[PDB]
């Protein structure tokens, strides 16, 4: 039983239940994201479950201001408390300083928060993933972010069950400073990928921000133009 | 200081001035005292600048928050209960400030908040020293009537009249208009100061 | 064991004690809501369960103000705390704000004290879940809401035993837009299909409201008339 | 300021004014001072706007909850009472205010309730500045087996002679009537205008 | 071991703990309520113990104020600390408004304690069961409330080792608005009918309330005429 | 192990922790108190246990003020920290009221302090009963109280390892209104009836108090002539 | 397991981890005490255990103020942490009141910290038993005091290994009233007659006090020509 | 099971789990510093791992302040909080004081936080090891850190997986005093011979100070001249 | 498994993981004290490990004041932490008299600091022995202190691995009131019959005070003249 408590290292050096809170995250639907050419976008499946649900409400991208998203993979609920952790503590940063220079330090607060829970007893795990995708004083960003607190940036990247798929397709075919329409097209393809071949791709979530410029949430039907 | 907001039937013009003193002592001729803080709201500032600046930028934050949060934009007589509230939760260390916030949701707005949280909503008002002296001048001219040219006409008068016989006003004077058709939009220089030529007049 | 605490997770990310806090609301008698023209209503089914109990009191649908109404199944004793926080949280908002713009915050509000008793030891979670129904400046709106604190937007849904007969139905004989008397009927046979044959349905809980009104409750005799 | 509140046999109308002034200087001319708080319950307000105004809000809140709670309205009496302790808690910060609460449960009701929470019951009240020259008129002319379009007559007249007397007091006079039958109606601004001109009157 | 801890539940949703303090309740002594004629009343059962024991002292009807009663059934500990609880809080309500309009209200309060006891680990549920019957401003009202914080509104309802004898025995025999002699005697009858016959039922305690008046309480040779 | 935790219920609604602290009592050596014509009175065996003690120290009877005494069975350590609160509870009645109406709420204090050590982790439940007898204004006084909280009212009752043999004689001899001699002359007998026969009683501990007076305690010469 | 925990009853009423704390008292090496004319003493063995040790330094006789003095027998860590208790809590009485009227007070002030930490889980007992003597308002006075908080008052007694031999022997030759050099022989006495023979007594501490006088500890030679 | 839990010593005086802690800084990549003439300098492995991550972003070596830096090794999320740490607790200093005399103590500072998370229940260790180099009053300093608390000054270290090899190597070659370019080459050589041989080392990162000068971070192509 | 957790007793009265503490303190080397004429001295074997470390930094015998000094041995991260409180505690002691009068009482405020972490749960015990000597307004002093908060004041003493070998050699060869120059040759000696033999004492740390001095510690060259 080296596995049942977030306090308990096995002798390998292992925190188990922070390994099986990443496996909560594998359960959500794919979602990535890609710097393009002076920008960077954000592409979620959504896994659509019924048509007695309504759709243009519940959905994983979400604003955190106006110059920065994210998308979450895994518990629904731990992400939604993530998601508005990120918010208040954006707020914070920009009435400290009057803005966000470095969207870096809002995604380590949030990374923060999250090690936390995985340190000490009484706790469990966040058993999320989140993308958070920006413009800020550096550039355009592309971190993740997972159930350990542990952060990285990139060009592009996925979370969700079709994380490999989506990752090894963009290892082979990914270009950095594409065309917002080619970066979209080259993102639907990955997602494509990584499903079970004889099942069709329904329209997914797409949001993008370019240098000097607000986020854009793509509607259904410029998002079908690239079905 | 001197504020003014008023409304006409699908719009909201807001203005002020820009002069900064310690006591008769004129610091700064170009402080800022109008300001956006939501896509179709605006606030004007008098008193304590200390006090008024901070409430600036939360009110920026909890409007965006809120948007964010909602999918819609505050009603602007919720942006006067949360102002009200916070003011007055502070009202034996208060805010040493006057507020003006105006705007458009389902009709135009403008909301008149004092230092004890004390709001009322009116279809024109004004704040701080000079305000006594554009109450004059909107008492006389103002009409509900009015088209927009003719309000940013006639806050730029109000204005000029209290920049006229109130030391603690002067500089430009600056102008947002807010319709649903254009949002809040920020008056231009150049145009200001064409409209303050075109009607003969000063500083 | 990865089954006793709430803040263990299993292997495969899942969080059991959450689970079965699920299976807590499935003991509850159905209850349902639907979006209509204008409109959304509730009918909740009542287990009658003696002539001795007071009929016009202990009740499923409760008015959580003039606007908002919800239904739960589960745990009667948690719902009724529940039931109280949402009646709090929501005169809260009142007072800061004025009005209750966007139902879905009330909501999430009790979504996330429900979320909390999913991550902390030292408590059980909530074995409820609630509808909510109502109407605010976007217009009607249909929530749930359960024990893990997920949430979602419906045209129509259910709660308790008979859920899954409830959504079947639904999902074949729903329409969008029905007037307020149709609705109703496609409710009541709704329900009706989820029992038992050879199983009367005695007299349910019905409320309604639509845009520029308050909520009516159904009294018995305007009930009978579906039955 | 001034408010009044009188109760006849099954009835209950009150009434106020809408001036705000800070001091001599009339910032607002038509601010609201009458609201209603439950079902069959009113409420005026006078003193400090932000205290007022946040007293206001809390009322509405605990009503509306109590109501629910309870599935009966709050007992006049058990409002004037919940104010009370409100009030008297914080008596040395205190809510700077003269409240009336007014409405019909089992029978109608008027309570007068000061800033250090002391509530008494009454068949009439006044509150504000403009309240002397209102007790005048009332003393002088009210009756209990007053019918309510008399009632409405009356307060018009009252405040009326307020307003002429007292220059804190101004604009518009609001009423509402309070009835089993048809709730908390407030009056509407035709009918209020057709009495002042038909009892010969002025602003 | 789903079956140790207030905060597991079984996998079927139960909360075995909550449901074992609901055995304690079944060793106390029966007691009843009915609503009869303008009123509500009051019987229980005394396990009389020993000529050694204070009769006129050590009794279960306990007034909460002059229009509201309570008996309890379960751990007398308990039942005694809950009975206070149950005084101070109507004393509360009493200073806020004045009155006491709704009696729902002060037995959701007790109630809403004891849910709590059943959430929180570090603590045991009640082991007790209460009966509350009273007038106030709706008529006169009879609930029971359980060791999980359920609570249910009555004509008549019963609650001890007897329960079951004395529900099914008024479910048959129980009448609405007896005048009060009737309403005694038909539930002493009930009482009766929960013995092991060759066992005489001993004077048990009696209490009423009409609309309009204050609690009393029988004394032993107004109840001996009943016997 | 339903066994081992003071939280923790059986399946059939009992507290085995509670049970055990009971057994700690019947270690302790026998008291008893009964009423007597206006009046009540105390005895207590005292287990005598080596020359080398001081006697004229170390005893059972306890004064709790002028007007109310205990005898206490059990662990010793426990039973001191008891009749101190016993003591300081008594005296913040009178400094709030002046005087202390009814004994009846001092024990009810004691009780409830006693009944807290049964419902949360973290503690043990004291291991003691006493008994309290004294004069108020209703009359003269005999309570018992146990490690349950539990209290009642006696005419006669008794404490320790010789509880059941003194409580039987009681029942069989006990006679209200005897006077003070005749009173004490019986306890003496029941106490010696729970003796293994060839064992002599040793000097106890009396202490009366009757109706406008103080208590007394009986010197040893005092005793003796009853022994 | 009915062994392992503080706060933990067994079935017949026994915290045996209070038992164990006893065990460690047995450890130490043996001390007593003893009433004379008009006075009290102390003798304390000392396991002497190196020349390299300073003895005139760590020993077991602690004067708690001018006219009361203690020796301990169990851990010594925890001895020291209690007789720092005991110095602190005699100086909070005589700021108090001026002096310290009744040494019993001082004693029950230690018995209470140590019942303590014999009901609350989290904390283990003290390993410690104290003997106290000295002069107050009511004469020369002898106290013990053991892990459980358990007090009496003796005319003489012991503490440690030795207990059992010292106090049979006392129980013996023990009389009243003796002068000082012939209680301190006897005392001695008592003492040797608890070592293994073919064993010598070493030379002991030894403290005494007589009324009207302050505590005087015998220096080495005066305690040699006693051995 | 003396292996479960930070606050259980094994018989041998072991505390395990801080033991296992220090296995996950075994998991990490390697990084070393020497002090050469006049400075010191660190160089850290980087385990490139995709071209898709953004490489001029996430990276072992971080200032501490200009005269002070440090690698870490080991779960990348705790070093991050830890590195925060450090620089706060620099801050802190500097404010009371004006500078920073002795690096030591900011090292101790981190230290000592570490070691508590080695001694309270409640929290498990930090699994990091960090190597702190820098110029201070003293002159030029290196030291090291580990999950217990542990800290050493240098003249040469290495910490994560091929610390052996590289400290082994550095025990035969090291010489004190090397100009800066020398020791640059010797440590480059040092950490090629902890790889796996067919194994390239890709380019590393490189921080050199020297006294009287802030810290210089190498940039790519200064580094690929010693690869 | 009453070896489990610092609250539990053994049936003997044994807290065994105070004395795994205890064997932390065994993997420390040698280190020792003795007072000689006017004065008291310190000699540590240094563990010297590498040529890679900074010898003139991290040692063993640390100042408390110029008055003070102490050696540890054990965990190294728990002996900096208790130093530090040292430190801390001798200034409090400095601001509040202003000066130190006894050592003894600095030492005290150590030991209790330890025994505190024997008695509570959720910490475990310091894993270190300290020996403290310096000059007082009593003379020269020389006390350890071990996990448990025990202490003793010595004539000569050692802590750490070698311990035993120390203290009977010292036993044999020791002789109080040395010159300072014999008192070191002694303690070389004594540390030397403690190792391997095979074995060779590299340059070990000594420190001397004595009376109305500072201390002063050797320099390498200084300690080499008597190797």
């Amino acid at each position: 039983a080296y596995d049942r408590a977030i306090t308990v290292f096995s002798p390998d050096g292992r925190l188990f239940q922070v390994e099986y809170a990443r496996e909560a995250v594998k359960k959500g639907s794919t979602a990535l994201g890609m710097k393009f050419a002076n920008g960077v976008l954000l592409i979620s499946d959504k896994k659509v479950r019924s048509r007695l649900i309504e759709q243009n409400s519940i959905e994983k991208i979400q604003l955190i201001d106006d110059y920065v998203a994210a998308v979450t993979s895994g518990l629904v609920a731990d992400a939604r408390v993530l998601v508005d952790f990120a918010r208040i503590s954006a707020q914070q940063e920009k009435v400290t300083y009057g803005s966000l220079v470095n969207i870096e330090n809002l995604v380590k607060r949030v990374a923060d928060q999250m090690q936390q829970y995985t340190q000490y007893g009484g706790v469990r795990p966040y058993g999320v993933s989140l993308i958070f995708a920006g413009i800020d004083q550096i550039g355009p960003r592309l971190f993740d972010c997972d159930p350990a607190g542990t952060i990285n940036e990139y060009k592009a990247t996925a979370i969700g069950s079709g994380k490999d798929a989506v990752v090894s397709f963009l290892e082979r075919e990914y270009k950095e400073n594409l065309p917002e329409k080619e970066a979209v097209t080259l993102g639907i393809k990955a997602l494509k990928s990584s499903l079970e071949e004889g099942e069709e791709l329904k329209a997914p979530e797409i949001a993008s921000i370019t240098v000097g410029n607000k986020y854009r949430i793509y509607d259904q039907e410029e998002v079908k133009k690239f079905l | 200081t001197t504020t003014v907001g008023i409304t006409l039937k699908d719009a909201v013009i807001m203005a002020t001035e820009r002069r900064v003193t310690m006591e008769n002592f004129i610091m700064h001729k170009n402080g800022k005292k109008l300001f956006q803080i939501d896509t179709y709201t605006g606030m004007t500032i008098a008193g304590l600048v200390g006090d008024a600046q901070v409430l600036v930028r939360y009110m920026k934050a909890e409007l965006e928050l809120y948007r964010l949060q909602r999918r819609v934009n505050m009603p602007i007589e919720a942006v006067a209960t949360l102002l009200s509230n916070m003011l007055n939760q502070v009202k034996y260390m208060p805010y040493m400030v006057q507020l003006l916030v105006g705007g458009i949701d389902t009709a135009p707005h403008v909301f008149s908040i004092d230092a004890a949280g004390g709001s009322v909503e009116d279809i024109y008002a004004s704040t701080g020293s000079g305000s006594p002296f554009v109450y004059g001048v909107l008492e006389s001219q103002y009409s509900e009537k009015m088209t927009v040219d003719e309000g940013v006409d006639l806050v730029i008068r109000a204005i000029s009249a209290a920049k006229q016989r109130d030391s603690a006003s002067g500089g430009m004077i600056d102008v947002a208009v807010i319709t649903r058709k254009d949002g809040y939009v920020q008056l231009p220089t150049d145009q200001i100061e064409s409209r303050i030529r075109k009607l003969g007049l000063i500083l």
